């Protein structure tokens, strides 16, 4: 019938995402496990902490 | 047998208000409750013409 009816709600979208952290510290000792000049035995585990 | 009569008169003016209106408002209802959110709209399809 004539007259002004009320739709659906329009929204404006994105139009891409971005995402942001910190800068990067330093890494996990992994490096000087593998990258070792003598390989560790069982008993010289380490631990990768924090 | 006592009658009193004015024998002169003041023009007052008062003051009466009186609200006609209130803000007009409009809730976008899939927006409030699942602004954004396409598992929450399709949740929220399951309450109908609420």
């Amino acid at each position: 019938e004539k007259g002004i009816y009320q739709t659906s709600n329009f929204r404006v979208q994105p139009t891409e995402s971005i995402v942001r952290f910190p800068n990067v510290t330093n890494l996990c000792p992994f490096h000087e496990v593998f990258n070792a000049t003598r390989f560790a035995s069982v008993y010289a585990w380490n631990r990768t902490r924090i | 047998n006592s009658i009193a009569i004015p024998t002169n008169f003041t023009i007052s003016v008062t003051t009466e208000i009186l609200p006609v209106s209130m803000t007009k408002t409009s809730v976008d209802c899939t927006m409030y409750i699942c602004g954004d959110s396409t598992e929450c709209s399709n949740l929220l399809l399951q309450y109908g013409s609420f």
